[PDB]
This record gives structure tokens, C-alpha cells and sequence, in this order.
């Protein structure tokens, strides 16, 4: 089900996933018209509108060191630690929502993502190198 | 058996504060004063306002936390500077005034204060200069020591003159969120200002808000839901303002009854200074009618949304202002281009009994009338209004108050709301409350099986 | 066959997709040079050349929530439908330009989007989600 | 090893290609935050971070309209030419340094871009529409 | 060197009265005149 | 109403005086269009 | 125009003493009236005319 915009932010995570392309469509594109020649107020909305495109090719950078590069779901080859989040599958994707699950890996979020950038694209495309020539 | 799985695109949000839009409202071209408030500027309203409702979401908010305020405060600040900027300048009018009192004091019990002043003022040319006359009002010196005067607007800061193809009157301004982020809006009709909003649906662009500068009374605002709302940053804390959202609008009548004429006087090479001519007719003070009745509903509602803080079967009482600046003892606004500043202090003579208080078809309120304004606070300009040619009465909405507890140990006995104001952010609290800015954050990690390669 | 910049406006959809690489690199970078710092007359052209990558991100989220993601030619798995311009092939890619079929599409364009976005990566990643497990 | 930032700008290509998302993640992203309001000295530097994602995109638009799309190491159909630079392999990736290797290529490499955008994509998409009918 | 490029087998319909860059250069000049007469010397005390 | 004058542009508008350093003599200037038009 | 006198201790003129007691009809808050101030002072200035 749809329900538009941020529709599933208290949903499950699965039926949640059933909206990425949602809120991905609304989020780059807010395009305000500035024809209009006005001194010094556009560059506060325009300062905004230029920082919003540096915070998402910061995302998209990092969805390109990344062996994701896809802009949908994507799957990777770093294995989920049991540490983190002590649950089963299920437990998850059918009571839990993204708000509530970034915030339990708040606290071990930030080595995942140098998981996702050393472990892999150092060494998979460095493998890759090795393994193509044959 | 499970592997780490980014999602692009995930509703997850955390509470930041960066720069918002404002909005044309679409009316824009079709007005053609010219420049309105933010007419200058503003994009034009979407066709279809995306209010989408999030269901299961809990949020929570805080109106005196927020940065919202912060911007249209900075927002209309720095509007009122440049609308002024290249208007006309009046600092040689900063002469010495002989004036006299209007040759209408009839009963001398009874007050009349317009000063028929006449000086020597630059012209078009520099070599002569030419004496004209008719200043006027209240606010003025006394002299050092026909009287002289001198302007005490000239005591403190330069004068420069609106211009007079502009206008004040305020088009419905409603912020806008920009890419990439989102506002959170409120829902449920009874909410505390600080907590959690069980009801919140999201938007780009905000409801329709009129950038209003009024004191004591909040006027054309936005009602409240079902029941009358006392939000307070602190409570218990006396300094902290109390505001109040009406259920019900008051109604309020304002007239400027003195029929007035204007004069072009020419001065140097492009400028020309409007000046307040003869008056026309008869002459009265300016006032504000508020139905008797539909105040004493209003506060008799209001009495009982401040006993579920103060007390059940308890009594309360407000008398007027305390003392201090102009426009913080006076209600302030503007309306079709004079401001008016009237005392309320005929409102505010009330105790309260559990089941009472203790006909008069309206009752009216005095009121004068100011033309050169400090309220920049920038202390080095100041603002000379206009006049308006002809009679003023404007109607308005009543929706909000301004309160302030007085304090010390007053426990047993009874508490005391003495009306108040004074900072600007505390007018626009009233119509931000139910909104906050959240950045999106769509990079979500999640563990499903699945292998590469 | 090249002819420069916009050399295929009027040639069949079959020869002017032999330059879709030459219409691309001269739309994003007309690079100029802004070292002169004056005041009022660089607002109104950084503002266009901050709109015209704003354009062209959005370009390039409708071509990254579609299946097609590669800037190049690409296949998707929506089938055409008959309503939608009755022609069979060669009678388009041999007697038509790219602007006469975006006229006769602009009738049915607008639906066409969202049978790209939904019917596919709606749906496609669901099934990719629920299909490489085994 | 990482030795951070540009650590390897002096080391082996082989040992420097170790290092590529070291030097793709902190050029894109300098975020300053620019929340107060000053007139002048903001349109140099806003100016200066606008035409930084201007030469951002320029490449990652000449690393899309080759065959090579993702933002890692990548090979491509293009064979390499005696002409350019003639030495055995092994010579390079273990005695030479990136910024060496780009000025014995500045003499040939602007041609090896057109060889990359033409003799490729040109060709290459217009045989993968001629080969997937099948 | 100006990337003059002809395109065969186009007819674009063009319409000068109704142009917009006749209006950008209309506000282009008029913006160009006020900022060169801006850090002048005015001649207010002229006027006797 | 030697007889006496005075500026009517001084009966409309202010007066400024043009730079002398910058001249008049027109410049050939040829608009461009910006990335991602023509 | 600024009347102003060396400062009252030259004590010495053998050794330099460079202060300008200057008074001079200076504008005033308002623009009918003017007051005459004082004391600008400093060795940077005319010798006039
Ligand atoms: C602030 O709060 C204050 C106080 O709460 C408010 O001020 C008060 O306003 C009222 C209304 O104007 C003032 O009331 C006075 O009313 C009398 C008229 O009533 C008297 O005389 C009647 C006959 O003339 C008589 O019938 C009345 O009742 C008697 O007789 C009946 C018969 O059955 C009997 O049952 C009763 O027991 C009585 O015996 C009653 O006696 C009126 O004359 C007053 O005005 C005149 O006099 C005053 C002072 O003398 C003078 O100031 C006026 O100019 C005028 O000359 C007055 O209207 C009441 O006096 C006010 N209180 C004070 C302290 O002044 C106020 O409205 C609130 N707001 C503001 C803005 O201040
Ligand atoms: C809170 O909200 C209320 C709305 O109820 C506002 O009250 C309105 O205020 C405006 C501005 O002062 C008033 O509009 C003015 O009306 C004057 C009288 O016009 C009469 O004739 C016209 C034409 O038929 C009628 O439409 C109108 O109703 C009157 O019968 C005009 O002279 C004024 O002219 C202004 O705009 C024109 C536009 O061309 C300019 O040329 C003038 O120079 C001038 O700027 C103006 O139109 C209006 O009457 C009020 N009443 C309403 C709508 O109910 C409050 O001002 C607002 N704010 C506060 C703080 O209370
Ligand atoms: C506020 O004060 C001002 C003064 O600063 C005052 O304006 C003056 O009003 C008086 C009213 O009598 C004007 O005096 C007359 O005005 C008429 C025009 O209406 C003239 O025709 C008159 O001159 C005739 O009579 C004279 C008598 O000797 C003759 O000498 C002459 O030749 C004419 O025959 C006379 O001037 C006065 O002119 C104005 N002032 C100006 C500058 O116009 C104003 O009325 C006061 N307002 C209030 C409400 O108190
Ligand atoms: C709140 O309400 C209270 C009343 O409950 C109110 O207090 C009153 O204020 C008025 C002024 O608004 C006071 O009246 C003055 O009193 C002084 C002496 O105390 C007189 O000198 C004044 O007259 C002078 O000015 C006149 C102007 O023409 C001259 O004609 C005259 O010759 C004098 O120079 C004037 O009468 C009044 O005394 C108080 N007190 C009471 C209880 O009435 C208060 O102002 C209201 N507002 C606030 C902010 O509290
Ligand atoms: C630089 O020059 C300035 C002048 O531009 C000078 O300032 C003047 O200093 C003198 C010092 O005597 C002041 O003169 C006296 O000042 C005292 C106050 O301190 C007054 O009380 C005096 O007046 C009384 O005596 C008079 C004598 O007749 C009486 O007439 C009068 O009623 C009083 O009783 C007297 O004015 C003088 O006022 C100032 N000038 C000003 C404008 O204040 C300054 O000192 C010089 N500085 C140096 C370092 O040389
Ligand atoms: C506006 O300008 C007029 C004229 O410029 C001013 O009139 C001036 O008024 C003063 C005060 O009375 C006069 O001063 C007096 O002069 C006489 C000699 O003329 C002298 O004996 C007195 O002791 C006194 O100093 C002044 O002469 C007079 N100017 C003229 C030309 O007559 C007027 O005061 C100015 N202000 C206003 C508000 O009108
Ligand atoms: C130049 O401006 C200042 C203000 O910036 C003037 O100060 C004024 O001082 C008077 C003194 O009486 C203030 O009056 C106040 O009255 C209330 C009662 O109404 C009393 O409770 C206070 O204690 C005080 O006395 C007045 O508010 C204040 N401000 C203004 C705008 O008048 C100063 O007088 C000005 N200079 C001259 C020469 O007038
Ligand atoms: C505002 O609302 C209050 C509360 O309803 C009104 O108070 C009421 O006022 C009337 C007349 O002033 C009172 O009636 C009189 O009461 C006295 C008490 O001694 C009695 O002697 C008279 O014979 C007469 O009955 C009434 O009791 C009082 N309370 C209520 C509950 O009605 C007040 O009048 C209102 N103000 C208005 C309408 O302007
Ligand atoms: C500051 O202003 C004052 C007064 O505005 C100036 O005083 C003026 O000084 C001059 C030069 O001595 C006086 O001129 C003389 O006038 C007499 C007749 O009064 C005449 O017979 C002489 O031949 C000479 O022209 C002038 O009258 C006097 N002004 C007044 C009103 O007395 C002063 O010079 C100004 N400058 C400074 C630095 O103080
Ligand atoms: C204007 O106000 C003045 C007072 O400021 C009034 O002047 C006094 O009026 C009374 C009347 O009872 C006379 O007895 C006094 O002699 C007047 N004072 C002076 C100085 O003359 C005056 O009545 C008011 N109205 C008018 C029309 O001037
Ligand atoms: C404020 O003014 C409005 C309009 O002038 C008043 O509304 C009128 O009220 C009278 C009396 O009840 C009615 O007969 C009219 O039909 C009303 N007109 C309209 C357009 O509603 C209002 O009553 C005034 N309020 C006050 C407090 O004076
Ligand atoms: C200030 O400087 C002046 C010179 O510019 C000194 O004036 C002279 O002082 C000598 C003392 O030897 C006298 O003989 C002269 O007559 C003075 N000149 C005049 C014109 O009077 C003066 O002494 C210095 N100091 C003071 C206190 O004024
Ligand atoms: C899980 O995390 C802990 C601490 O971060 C680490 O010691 C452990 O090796 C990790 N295990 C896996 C399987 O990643
Ligand atoms: C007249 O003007 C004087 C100015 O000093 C003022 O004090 C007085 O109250 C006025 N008289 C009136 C308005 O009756
Ligand atoms: C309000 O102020 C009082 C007195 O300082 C204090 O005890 C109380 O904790 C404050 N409450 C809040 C919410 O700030
Ligand atoms: C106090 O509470 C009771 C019951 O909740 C309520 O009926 C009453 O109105 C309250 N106090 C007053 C005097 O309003
Ligand atoms: C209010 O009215 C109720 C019901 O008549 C009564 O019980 C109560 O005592 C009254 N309170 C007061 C303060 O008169
Ligand atoms: C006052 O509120 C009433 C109730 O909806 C509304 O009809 C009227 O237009 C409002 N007036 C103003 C000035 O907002
Ligand atoms: C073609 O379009 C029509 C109307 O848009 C629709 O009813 C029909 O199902 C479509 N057929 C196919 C094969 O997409
Ligand atoms: C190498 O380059 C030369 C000159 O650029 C060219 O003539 C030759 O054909 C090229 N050979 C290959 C294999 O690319």
C-alpha cells in the first residue's frame, strides 16, 4: 500500500520497504522557481538548496564506495554480528520500525560503515583485479 | 546466514534546523501595491498543499525549543530594513518646531493633544528654504526651558519615511520546507505545546500565517481546536510569558474617526515628505469597540482553562499593565498605516467566583495614535508613518492574550495576570507550535539473507 | 555518423540514437569560470547553473528508480501497449524524429513514469528480495 | 595500509590503488556550515563549493558514458597501445607513482578519452540492441 | 571557437515579439546603469 | 517671476554625477546560454 | 575650519610638543541650532590657508 509521502513511518520495516521509491522521489526534488530577481533572500534558500545536494551525493558517495550502488535495496557480503541487535528474523521486519531500528544501531552504527568500505572494496575489487585476467 | 543490507529510501528522520521558503500565496499579481510584506520575494503556493497524515506516529515536539520562530523573527526584521532602504529619508527635519496646542481644547477636562507645529524646512532648492507647518501628535518634546519643540525621535535615532506605495496590511505568508526535508504538523486539537503529538501528518509548505506585530492581543490568528489553550515555557516560573489561544474569536472595531487630508510638501531634488494637513470635520480620539458580552463569554471561559493549573474553586484576578515602555503597557498594532495604541486598561478590572464574577452594549477602549516608531531594534533608525487620507476602521479577530503572573508568595491568597509582551518571537509561537523541521535520513541498514557473486 | 552537438535533431530515432553520448557531455558542464568576485550580476547565473544540476539530478532519480540505471541505452520489462502510438517497427526508427514521438507520446507520457517506477521496482526488488536466498 | 589522505601519492599504482576510497570520500564532502547570514564573503566560497559538484559531476559524467559506471576499479574493451608509454607490466605498478604516470600520458591521453567514449559506447550499446533480441 | 552547428532537416518556429531574452537584456542594461552610477559623485548640493 | 535659473531636473529627481574614469564607448557583448540548455 | 592653539605645556621647546587645543562650530542633534566643541587635537593637519 501506498499512502504517499512518509506514509509508513510507524509501519513494519518490511511493509516499509514497500515504499523506498516514495520517499526518494520527494526528497531531491522540492524545485522552488527563482526567476525572480530578489538581492539578498535568495541566498539563504539557495545556500539550502545547494547544501541539499552536498548532503545527498554525500549518501550517494557513499553508496558508490560501497559494493552497493544500485539506488534500491541492495545486498552486500559483510556478515550481521550478532552483537548488534540480539534478535531473530521476523522479530524484526514485522515489529519493528526504521525510526526504532537506527536507533538501537545508534550505538554501533559507525563501525558498519567502515565495514562496508574496507572490508569489501579494498580487498573484493582487489580481488577482482586478481581474479579476471583468467 | 544473514548479511547487512542497505536500503536507500528508508522514513527515518532526525530533528535539525536549517533555512526555510516562504510563499507567494498565488494573489500576489493581482494585488499590485507594489510590494506587500514578502510579495517581493515568495514563490507561488503549489496547487494541491501534500498534508499527508502518518499513521502509528508519535513525535515529540516542543514550540519553545524551536527554530522556526528564530527564522521569521530574523525574517520580518530583516524585511522591515529593506522595504525602508530606499524610501525617503527625513533627518533635516530634526529643526526646532514652534507649535501650539489644536485650537479645539472644548473642555478642557477632556484631553486634546495635536501639536499645529510650524518650521523652517529645507526645500527643492538648496540656496532657499521655505517655512511649512502641521507635524502634529502627541509624541514630541517638551522643549529645553507658541511653545518650542523638537522631535525626541531625533534623541535617539535618524528618521527615514515609509514609502508610501507600499502598504502594511498582510498577505497570508506560510513557510515552506525546502528539498530534502520535511514539517511535521500537529493534529490532535488538544496539545500542550511541550510533549508528544499522538496525531502528526507531514507537509512542505505550512498553513497560511499573517506576519501580525500587535502586543497584549494577538489579532488575525489562527483558533484554537474545541477548548481554549494555556501554553507557558514555565508555569510555575513567574518571569516566563503565559499565552493564550482563543476558542472563539473576539470581535474588535478600531477607527481613526478624524476625517484627515495629507500635504506633498516638496523637499530637495527627488524626495517629497508627506505631511498630516488640517483636519476636516470634527475631531475625536481614536478607539477600539469590543462586545461587552462576547468578552465577558471569552474570559469567563478563559478562567476556567486556568483553574486546572491554579486550582479548583479558587480565585483569580488580572488588573491592566504594570508600567514601563509604550509598547509594552499599550496594545500596539497597525491597520491601514497609522499605529494605534490603545490602553486596556478598561478590560482587565475582573475577580472571579467559582460560579461568577464580580448591560453596556460595547465597551470601548482609548486610543492613541504614533507615527514615528522605535520598535526597530536597531536603535539607529526609525520609522515615519504616513498619513492616510480620510477616515480609518478597520474589523479584526481577537485570538490570543499575553499574560504575566505576579509574583512572590502568593499561594493562599489569589494569583494576578497583568497583561504583557514586548518580544516579538512570543506573537509567532501562537501559529508555530504545531510545526517542527526534521532532515531525512534515508540510508538504512538491515540484515537479510542474500550472497553476492 | 556524428554532425556535432544536436546534429540528429531532425533524423530518424535509429540514427540519432548513434549520438546519445554527444547530446550528454555538453548539457551538464558549459563550465564558466567565476574567479571574479562582482557583487549583484553572479547570483542570477549561479542560480541557473545550481537549477540546471537540480534538472539534471532529477533526470538522474527517475533513471535510478527505474530498473534502467546504466546512462546508456536500456531495457526494461514493461511491455508497450498497442494505445500507446499503433505503429509497428522501422515505420518509427526509419520515419520519425525523437521530436515528433515525444508529441505523440506527451498524450500517454505521463502514466508511462509511473509504470516504470512502480511495476517494476516495487515489485522487481520484492522478487529479488524474495528470490536469492536459495 | 591506509596512512590516511593521500597518504600514497608517492608510493607504488599498485600500492596507491590500495587507497581509492580513502581519496574519493573527503573530496566530495568538506561540509561547511553556512547557517548565519552574512552578505558578502558567502557567494566566493557558495560559489567555489557550486563548482566543485560542477567538476564532480564532469567526471562522474565521463565515467558514465564509458562502459565503466561504478565508482571502483574498472576495466574496459579498449586495448592498450604500445605507443602510449612503452613498458612491460610489473615496470609500471611497482616503480612508478600515479602523478608520473599522468605526465607520460599527458602527451596521449586526450585522445584515449574520445577512444573511450566512441570506439566503446558508441558501438558497444549499439551491439547490445542488436544482440538481445535473440 | 563559437560551436556554430547547423541542423539539418529542422524548422523551429520562432517568434521575436514574444522573446524572453529581449527582457533579460531590457533588465540586464537597466541593472547596468544603476551599478555604474552607484559609487559616483552625486550632485545634490548642484541644486541651488 | 543676469536672470535667475535653476536645474528642473532638480524639479523631478536626484543628481548624480557619472564616473569619469569609465566610458560610454559600447563593448561587444554576445550572451551565452547556460549548461543544459541551447 | 578648526581655531586651535598648541597644547598649554611646551615645557622646553627644545623638546617637541604637538597637540591642537582645536575648536571649531560643529552640527548639532537637531538642524536649526549648532554648538561650538573643542579638542580634536593631533599632529595631523593643516598649517591653512
Ligand atoms: C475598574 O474597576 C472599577 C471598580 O470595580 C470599575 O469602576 C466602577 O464603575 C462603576 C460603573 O460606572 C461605577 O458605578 C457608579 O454608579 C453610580 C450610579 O449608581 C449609584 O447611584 C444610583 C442612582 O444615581 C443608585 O440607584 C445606585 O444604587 C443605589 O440605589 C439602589 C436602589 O435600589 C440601591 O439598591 C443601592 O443599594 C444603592 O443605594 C448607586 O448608588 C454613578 O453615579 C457613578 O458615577 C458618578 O460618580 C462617580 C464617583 O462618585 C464619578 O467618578 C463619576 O464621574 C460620576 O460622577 C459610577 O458610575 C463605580 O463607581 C466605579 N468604581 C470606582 C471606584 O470608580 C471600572 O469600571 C473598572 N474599569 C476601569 C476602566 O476603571
Ligand atoms: C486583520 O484582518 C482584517 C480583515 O478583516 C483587516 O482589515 C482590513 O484592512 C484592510 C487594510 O487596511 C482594509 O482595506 C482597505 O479598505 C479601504 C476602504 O476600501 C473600501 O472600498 C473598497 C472598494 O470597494 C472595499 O473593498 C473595502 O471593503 C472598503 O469598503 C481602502 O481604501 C484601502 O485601500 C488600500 O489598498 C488599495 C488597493 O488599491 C490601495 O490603492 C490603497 O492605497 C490602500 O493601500 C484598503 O483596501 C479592509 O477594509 C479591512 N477590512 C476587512 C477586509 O474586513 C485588518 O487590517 C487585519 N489586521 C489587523 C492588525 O487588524
Ligand atoms: C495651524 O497654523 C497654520 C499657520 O502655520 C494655519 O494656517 C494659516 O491659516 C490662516 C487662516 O486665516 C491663513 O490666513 C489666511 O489664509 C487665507 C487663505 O485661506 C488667505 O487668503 C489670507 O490672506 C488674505 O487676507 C490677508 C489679511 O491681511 C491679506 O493680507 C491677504 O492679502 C489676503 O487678502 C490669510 O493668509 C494662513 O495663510 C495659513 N497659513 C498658511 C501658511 O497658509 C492653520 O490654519 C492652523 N491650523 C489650525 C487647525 O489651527
Ligand atoms: C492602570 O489603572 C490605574 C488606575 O486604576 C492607572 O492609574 C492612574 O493613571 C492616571 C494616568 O493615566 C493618573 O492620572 C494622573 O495623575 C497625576 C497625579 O497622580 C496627575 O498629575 C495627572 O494630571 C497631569 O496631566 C494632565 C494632562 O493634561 C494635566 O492636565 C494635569 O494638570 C497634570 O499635569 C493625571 O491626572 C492617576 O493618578 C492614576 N491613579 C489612579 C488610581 O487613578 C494607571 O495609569 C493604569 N495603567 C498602568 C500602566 O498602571
Ligand atoms: C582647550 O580649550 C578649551 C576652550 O575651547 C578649554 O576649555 C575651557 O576651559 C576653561 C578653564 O578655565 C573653562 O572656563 C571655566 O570653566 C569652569 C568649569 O570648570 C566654569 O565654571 C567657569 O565659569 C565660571 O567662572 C566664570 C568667570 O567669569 C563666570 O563667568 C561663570 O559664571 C562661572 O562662575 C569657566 O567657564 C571653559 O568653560 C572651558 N570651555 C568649555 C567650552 O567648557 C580647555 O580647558 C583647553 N584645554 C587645554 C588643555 O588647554
Ligand atoms: C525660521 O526662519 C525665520 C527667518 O529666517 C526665523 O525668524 C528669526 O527669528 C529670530 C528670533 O526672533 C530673529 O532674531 C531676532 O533678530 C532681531 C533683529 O532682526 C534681534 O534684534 C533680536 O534680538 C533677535 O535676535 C531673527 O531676526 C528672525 N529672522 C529674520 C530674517 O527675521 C525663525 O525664528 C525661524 N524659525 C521658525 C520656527 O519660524
Ligand atoms: C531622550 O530619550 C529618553 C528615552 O530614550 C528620554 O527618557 C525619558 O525619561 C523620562 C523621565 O521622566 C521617562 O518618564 C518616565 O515616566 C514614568 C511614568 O510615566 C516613570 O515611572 C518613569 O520613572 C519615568 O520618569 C520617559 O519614559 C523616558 N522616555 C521617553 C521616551 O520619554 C529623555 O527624556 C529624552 N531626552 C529629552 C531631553 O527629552
Ligand atoms: C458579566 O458576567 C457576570 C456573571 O454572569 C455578570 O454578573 C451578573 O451581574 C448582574 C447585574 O450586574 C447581577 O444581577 C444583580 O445581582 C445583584 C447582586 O446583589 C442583585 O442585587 C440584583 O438584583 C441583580 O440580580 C448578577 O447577579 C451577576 N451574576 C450573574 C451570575 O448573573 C455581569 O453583569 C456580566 N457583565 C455584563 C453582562 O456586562
Ligand atoms: C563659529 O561661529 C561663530 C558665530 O556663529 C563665529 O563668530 C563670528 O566671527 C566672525 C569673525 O570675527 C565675525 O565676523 C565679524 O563680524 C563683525 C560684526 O559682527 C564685523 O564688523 C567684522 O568685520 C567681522 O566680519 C562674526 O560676526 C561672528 N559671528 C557672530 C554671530 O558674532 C566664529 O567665527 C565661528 N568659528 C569659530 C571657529 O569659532
Ligand atoms: C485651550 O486650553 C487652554 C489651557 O491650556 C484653555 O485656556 C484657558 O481657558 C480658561 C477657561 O476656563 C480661561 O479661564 C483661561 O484664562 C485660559 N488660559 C489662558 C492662558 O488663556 C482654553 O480655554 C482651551 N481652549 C481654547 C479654545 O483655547
Ligand atoms: C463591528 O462592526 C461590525 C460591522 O460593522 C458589526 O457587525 C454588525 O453588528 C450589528 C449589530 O449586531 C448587526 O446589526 C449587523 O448586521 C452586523 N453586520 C455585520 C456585517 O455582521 C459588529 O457588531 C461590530 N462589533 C462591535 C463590537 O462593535
Ligand atoms: C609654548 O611655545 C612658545 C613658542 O611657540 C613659547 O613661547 C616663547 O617662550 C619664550 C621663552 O624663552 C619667550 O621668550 C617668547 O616670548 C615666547 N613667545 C611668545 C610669542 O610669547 C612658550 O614658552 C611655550 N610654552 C608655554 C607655556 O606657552
Ligand atoms: C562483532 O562485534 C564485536 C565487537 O564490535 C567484535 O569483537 C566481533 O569480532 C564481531 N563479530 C563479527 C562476526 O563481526
Ligand atoms: C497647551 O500646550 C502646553 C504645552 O506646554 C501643554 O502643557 C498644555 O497642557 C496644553 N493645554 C491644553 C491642551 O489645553
Ligand atoms: C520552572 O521554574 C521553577 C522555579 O525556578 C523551577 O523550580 C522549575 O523546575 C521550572 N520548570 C521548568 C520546566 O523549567
Ligand atoms: C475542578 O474539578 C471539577 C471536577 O474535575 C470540575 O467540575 C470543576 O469545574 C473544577 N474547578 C472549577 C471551579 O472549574
Ligand atoms: C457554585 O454553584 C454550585 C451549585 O449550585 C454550588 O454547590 C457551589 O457551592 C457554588 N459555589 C460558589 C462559590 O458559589
Ligand atoms: C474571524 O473568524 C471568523 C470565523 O471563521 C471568520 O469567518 C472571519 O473571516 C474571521 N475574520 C478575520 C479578519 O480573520
Ligand atoms: C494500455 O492502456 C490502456 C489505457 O491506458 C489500458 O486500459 C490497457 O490495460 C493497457 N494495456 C497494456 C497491455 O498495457
Ligand atoms: C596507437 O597509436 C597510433 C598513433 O596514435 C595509431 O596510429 C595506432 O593505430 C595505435 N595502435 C593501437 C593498437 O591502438
Amino acid at each position: 500500500v501506498f499512502l504517499g509521502f512518509l506514509g509508513a513511518a510507524g509501519s513494519t520495516m518490511g511493509a516499509a520497504s514497500m515504499t523506498l521509491t516514495v520517499q526518494a522521489r520527494n526528497l531531491l526534488s522540492g524545485n522552488p522557481d527563482w526567476l525572480p530577481d530578489m538581492t539578498v533572500w535568495g541566498i539563504k534558500q539557495l545556500q539550502a538548496r545547494v547544501l541539499a545536494v552536498e548532503r545527498y551525493l554525500r549518501d550517494q558517495q557513499l553508496l558508490g564506495i560501497w559494493g552497493c550502488s544500485g539506488k534500491l535495496i541492495c545486498c552486500t557480503n559483510v556478515p550481521w554480528n550478532s552483537s548488534w541487535s540480539n534478535r531473530n528474523l521476523s522479530e524484526i521486519w514485522d515489529n519493528m520500525t526504521w525510526l526504532q531500528w537506527d536507533k538501537e544501531i545508534s550505538n554501533y552504527t559507525q563501525i558498519i560503515y567502515g565495514l562496508l568500505e574496507e572490508s569489501q572494496n579494498q580487498q573484493e575489487k582487489n580481488e577482482q583485479d586478481l581474479l579476471a585476467l583468467d | 546466514n544473514l548479511w547487512v543490507t542497505v536500503y536507500y529510501g528508508v522514513p527515518v528522520w532526525k530533528d535539525a534546523e536549517t533555512t526555510l521558503f516562504c510563499a507567494s500565496d498565488a494573489k500576489a499579481y493581482d494585488t499590485e501595491k507594489h510590494n506587500v510584506w514578502a510579495t517581493h520575494a515568495c514563490v507561488p503556493t503549489d496547487p494541491n498543499p501534500q498534508e499527508i497524515h502518518l499513521e502509528n506516529v508519535t513525535e515529540e515536539f516542543n514550540m519553545w525549543k524551536n527554530n522556526m520562530v528564530e527564522q521569521m523573527h530574523t525574517d520580518i526584521i530583516s524585511l522591515w530594513d529593506q522595504s525602508l532602504k530606499p524610501c525617503v529619508k527625513l533627518t533635516p527635519l530634526c529643526v526646532t518646531l514652534q507649535c501650539t496646542n489644536v485650537t479645539n481644547n472644548i473642555t478642557d477636562d477632556m484631553r486634546g493633544e495635536l501639536k499645529n507645529c510650524s518650521f523652517n524646512m529645507t526645500t527643492e532648492l538648496r540656496d532657499k528654504k521655505q517655512k511649512v507647518y502641521s507635524l502634529f501628535y502627541r509624541l514630541d518634546v517638551v522643549q529645553i526651558n507658541n511653545k518650542e519643540y523638537r522631535l525626541i525621535n531625533c534623541n535617539t535615532s535618524a528618521i527615514t519615511q515609509a514609502c508610501p506605495k507600499v502598504s502594511f496590511e498582510p498577505i497570508p505568508i506560510h513557510y515552506c520546507a525546502p528539498a530534502g526535508f520535511a514539517i511535521l504538523k500537529c493534529k490532535d486539537k488538544k496539545f500542550n505545546g511541550t510533549g508528544p503529538c499522538p496525531s502528526v501528518s507531514t507537509v512542505q509548505c505550512t498553513h497560511g500565517i499573517k506576519p501580525v506585530v500587535s502586543t497584549q492581543l494577538l489579532l488575525n490568528g489562527s483558533l484554537a481546536e474545541e477548548e481554549v489553550m494555556i501554553r507557558s515555557e514555565n508555569i510555575t516560573n513567574n518571569a516566563k510569558n503565559i499565552l493564550v489561544q482563543f476558542n472563539t474569536p473576539v470581535q474588535i472595531n478600531c477607527t481613526r474617526p478624524n476625517n484627515n487630508t495629507r500635504k506633498s510638501i516638496r523637499i530637495g531634488p527627488g524626495q517629497a515628505f508627506y505631511a498630516t494637513g488640517d483636519i476636516i470635520g470634527d475631531i475625536r480620539q481614536a478607539h477600539c469597540n469590543v462586545s461587552k458580552a462576547t468578552w465577558n463569554e471569552t474570559l469567563g471561559k478563559v478562567v476556567k482553562q486556568l483553574r486546572k493549573h491554579f486550582g479548583n474553586n479558587t480565585i483569580i484576578r488580572f488588573a491592566n499593565s504594570s508600567g514601563g515602555d509604550l509598547e509594552v503597557t499599550t496594545h500596539s498594532f497597525n491597520c491601514g498605516g497609522e499605529f494605534f495604541y490603545c490602553n486596556t486598561s478598561g478590560l482587565f478590572n475582573s475577580t472571579w467566583i467559582s460560579n461568577t464574577s464580580v448591560s453596556n452594549d460595547s465597551i470601548t477602549l482609548p486610543c492613541r495614535i504614533k507615527q514615528i516608531i522605535n520598535m526597530w531594534q536597531r536603535i539607529g533608525q526609525a520609522m515615519y508613518a504616513p498619513p492616510i487620507q480620510g477616515v480609518i476602521r478597520c474589523v479584526s479577530n481577537i485570538t490570543g492574550l499575553i499574560l504575566t503572573r505576579d509574583g512572590g508568595s502568593t499561594n493562599s491568597t489569589t494569583e494576578t495576570f497583568r497583561p504583557g509582551g514586548g518580544d516579538m518571537r512570543d506573537n509567532w509561537r501562537s501559529e508555530l507550535y504545531k510545526y517542527k523541521v526534521v532532515k531525512i535520513e534515508p540510508l538504512g541498514v538491515a540484515p537479510t539473507r542474500c550472497k553476492r557473486r
